[PDB]
């Protein structure tokens, strides 16, 4: 052991890495619609560790890459449809309809057997900073959702296997990294002391502060 | 001369690599100066925050740990509070501040200071003998063993906080530590209508520097 | 003719082996963490007297644990935490014109010694246990709670021969009688617990058999005089506001 | 025959060499959950050439780098997540579980058909170099493990085979080569002269120093 | 034009290419100077070493090895040892430090250095003719055939280390090779009361400088 100095805690290279936000699956044929293709809304508050990370700052300014790792099970190239809706622009409900053949949604054509499918989303949002915590309401008559804003909402991610006339009975598997570039944070805040019971709450059950020990005077 | 080498066709997961933007001809909102903008984890750190020292094993309430009780009646030799210099897994500053901090890292090493206020009566006044160990040192067993070791006389008549810059805080990953241990000298002298019982406070810091070094994620909140 | 040594002990001796060509130096020469060197713990402290015999294999001692029960140097280690020190050894062995014999002193670096059954434990009294001189053995060793011992190979598994490449002084009884080792530290760590590691063991191996006629003197006395030089410690007193 | 001169014996190029180090098999499907994943502790005094070479120095201090290969047996392209755990993370216990989700163990992914995975470790330790030989104990008590110390240690390479819901019925095989780089040396140290009987003791037997001949004054 | 040629796409085993580094944003240790630093495996191999010259058929232990013998009694014209100069294949320096080095490669020439010292009574005195015998010649079987070649006479009395640089020392992969032997000339004298045995230890180098050609593994341990 030295002493030394450190550039491991800037924000930047703290909040900026590489974790899997989701992972799902889908079939392109089956008896269910909502599973022939896969759904996400760009959220970073459904894995636990990365969501507390964040959380220690209030306000933030990143634009995140995202990257696909795609699997398929039962023989010829598959190709992949990775489109990304951004906020406010049509959303498909099934599986071929004309929300997946609109011309203003960036749409990845990604087939297998290359290096995994990659682009980076810039900073969207109206506001100069998007905001973990909001403390008010979306009217001034205050009676609807309470700690909610829409300016720091992201697109959707839909992806969908590219087929011919009739589809093969294949099966994908999809997981999802998402990484922080260029972040900037103002306003630091206590890190979080309870066990989360809501993915868009901040509701909690009381907690002691800290284990005890025998006496105050005890300490080995 | 190549760019089809062995390790050069895969995904690191770690990558510093640049990737195409997903919408070009979109203008992003310029930033805006807002207060308070953050370079380091580290400047979180080198906040004081108030540290639980008591924290005994049957708690009525969760107000109490803040509090060293110090009364009128006790002896004049008899120990008022023991800590265990070990910001990282002392159960005590585990989840300060300073604590939350350290154990998102896996090596960390410099110097702590430690303030202790005496939020009390204004008409009271006594002695205390903060005393220090050493790394290797046993904790004193008597206040006569206490002062032979490196003591401050903290005048609480005269003085109402105590700064003490502790040195040698490192990982540790029993366990060599430090002890601060704090003794009563002259025991609290009141004049009439004043309360029997008044209460010590403490801090913690990140003095003037610490270094930290490779990431680990927190064993607190579980996924 | 002699040169009198002087420190607070006098040793009058009368060619000094650096260790590497470095000479015991302070730390400082290159708050958080402060050193408080010790300036009073260099002097001779002379170990015992182990007598050469004509049956006698080859004998070693553990540093820096030799010196754990020598006056000030002794009571540092078990106040102090951390602490470095180089040493200067004089091995001088006495012994007249009518006495034949070969001796490799030899300062090794961090020698780990296996067992003498393989696959087992040995305490740590079996390697260190104050000042003694432990004894190398001829042939095997079977006492399962001792170290391996079989001079040959040198307790290491690496021949005997070999262990030239460590600074070393040849006392052949024929010519010279004195052999000056000046031992730098040397450690991947700026500074150490001193009952943990042994940093080095010095080793003292007759290579030809003592001889000495008849009825002349049957022992030949071999004194180590070890002096700890530039020693260093950790400050044990809070730093400034 | 003629003299000439040397540069073929320096201390980077002596130890800096590709040498297999490790190779294992694994079955994706099986009742056995160790079969299922490798483990595999970073050392090198597995291989007995390589360990001998590097023995002949103290301290050591070096950045390796880590290629593996990767060949599987029983249809659609495999891919294997070739996780790096460091000193002090968490590891598997069992195949699926969230140390494979960790996002501070830096993990490869690749798939089958491309030019082999690869990876330079930097110099962990706090250390200031790597001690192959340490004449110590774990505690100042001096009754804990002999010639250990935690500060030559190295971490594990954990890999798997990512997959779907429900896994195919193939099997790997893994080999993992193994090379110093910028190598740096101090402290040389006489040979071996033993054959080891243990991969992390110093133990021996005793064996004659050398071969014999008929007489000191007949040579042949 | 292009990189896709043949013969770059492959995993060379010898690569001496760059490769992305598993965690960037990590502060290594920075070295520290530690006493002898090595440069070369060359430097190990120019250190004297103990060769076990004496090495007979039936050897009761393992110390008397490296100590040749001489005595009182014997004839004026006796041989007291011989040497065949190959070392990396004759069995006296198959395990010196020398020969180690040696082993690892499988091209290599220089000059060695061999040293006698006559570790003994100080009171002991006599002559020994270290006779050279060149590459191509056969080991002289007299004294006589010996003192016409080039030889040192080594009077124990006045020297005790005869230093000896041998050139042409080659690999040589019977075989062409020097020997060094050595003979009586007037026997060991000493005064009463002194012992009737005495030893003469021997070094090897590898002198000035050698030069070593090619990678190869040791015959030793054994995978």
């Amino acid at each position: 052991k030295n002493y030394h100095s450190r550039s491991e805690s800037t924000v930047e290279n703290f909040l900026g890495r590489s974790a899997c936000v989701y992972m799902e699956e889908y079939k392109t044929t089956d008896n269910d619609v909502n599973k022939k293709f896969v759904a996400w809304p760009i959220n970073t508050k459904q894995m636990v560790q990365m969501r507390r990370k964040l959380e220690m700052f209030t306000y933030l300014r990143f634009d995140m890459e995202v990257t696909f790792v795609i699997t398929s099970r039962q023989m010829p190239v598959l190709t992949h449809q990775i489109m990304y809706v951004p906020p406010g622009g049509p959303i498909p409900a099934k599986v071929d309809d004309y929300a997946w053949q609109t011309s203003t949604n960036p749409s990845i054509f990604w087939t297998e057997g290359n290096a995994p499918a990659r682009m980076s989303i810039p900073f969207i949002s109206i506001g100069n900073a998007y905001s973990n915590f909001y403390d008010g309401w979306s009217n001034f008559d205050q009676r609807g959702s309470y700690g909610y804003n829409t300016l720091n909402n992201l697109g959707h991610i839909y992806v969908r296997h590219v087929s011919g006339s009739s589809p093969h009975p294949i099966t994908s598997t999809i997981r999802v990294y998402f990484k922080p570039k260029h972040t900037r944070a103002w306003v630091p805040r206590p890190p979080r002391l309870c066990q989360y019971k809501k993915a868009f709450s901040v509701d909690f059950t009381p907690t002691p502060i800290t284990d005890t020990r025998k006496d105050i005077n005890t300490v080995t | 001369p190549t760019m089809n080498t062995p390790g050069s066709t895969q995904f690191l997961t770690s990558d510093d690599f640049q990737s195409p933007c997903a919408l070009p001809q979109f203008d992003v909102t310029p930033s805006m100066n807002i207060p308070g903008e953050v370079k380091n984890l580290m400047e979180i750190a080198e906040v004081d925050s108030v540290v639980p020292v008591n924290n005994v094993q049957d708690t009525t309430d969760q107000m109490e740990m803040f509090r060293i009780p110090v009364t009128i009646n006790a002896p004049l030799q008899q120990q008022v509070f023991g800590l265990r210099l070990q910001p990282g897994l002392d159960s005590v500053f585990k989840h300060t501040l300073l604590g939350e901090i350290l154990n998102y890292y896996a090596h960390w090493s410099g110097s702590m200071k430690l303030t202790f206020v005496f939020c009390g009566s204004a008409m009271a006044t006594g002695k205390f003998l903060i005393a220090y160990s050493p790394p290797g040192a046993n904790p004193p067993k008597t206040r006569k063993d206490a002062m032979l070791g490196t003591h401050i006389i903290w005048d609480i008549g005269l003085q109402s906080s105590c700064v003490l810059c502790v040195p040698w805080i490192s990982q540790t990953h029993y366990t060599s530590a430090g002890y601060v241990t704090c003794w009563y000298q002259t025991g609290m002298i009141v004049p009439p209508g004043t309360p029997n019982s008044s209460s010590i406070m403490c801090f913690a810091s990140a003095c003037n520097d610490f270094s930290v070094r490779m990431l680990r994620d927190t064993p607190f909140i579980s996924q | 003719r002699s040169i009198t040594l002087g420190n607070s002990t006098i040793t009058t001796q009368e060619n000094v082996v650096v260790g590497y060509g470095r000479w015991p130096t302070y730390l400082r020469d290159d708050e958080d963490q402060p050193t408080q060197p010790d300036v009073a713990t260099c002097r001779f402290y002379t170990l015992d007297s182990i007598k050469w015999e004509k049956g006698s294999v080859g004998w070693w001692w553990k540093f820096p644990e030799a010196l754990s029960d020598m006056g000030l140097f002794g009571q540092n280690m078990q106040y102090h935490y951390l602490g470095r020190a180089g040493y200067t050894i004089h091995v001088q062995c006495n012994a007249s014109k009518f006495h034949q014999g070969c001796l490799l002193v030899v300062c090794v670096p961090e020698a780990e010694m296996g067992g003498a059954v393989v696959g087992q434990a040995f305490s740590a009294t079996a390697m260190a246990n104050g000042d003694k001189a432990y004894e190398f053995t001829s042939a095997t060793q079977s006492d399962q709670t001792k170290v391996q011992t079989a001079i040959h190979n040198a307790g290491m598994g690496v021949g005997v021969g070999n262990l030239t490449i460590y600074p070393h002084q040849w006392i052949n009884l024929r010519t010279n009688n004195s052999a000056t080792i000046v031992m730098p530290y040397i450690n991947s760590v700026p500074m150490d617990n001193m009952f943990r590691h042994y940093n080095f063991t010095l080793m003292v191996i007759p290579f030809v058999k003592l001889d000495y006629a008849d009825t002349a003197s049957t022992y030949v006395p071999i004194t180590v005089t070890v002096a700890p030089m530039c020693a260093e410690y950790n400050g044990l007193r809070l730093a400034q506001a």
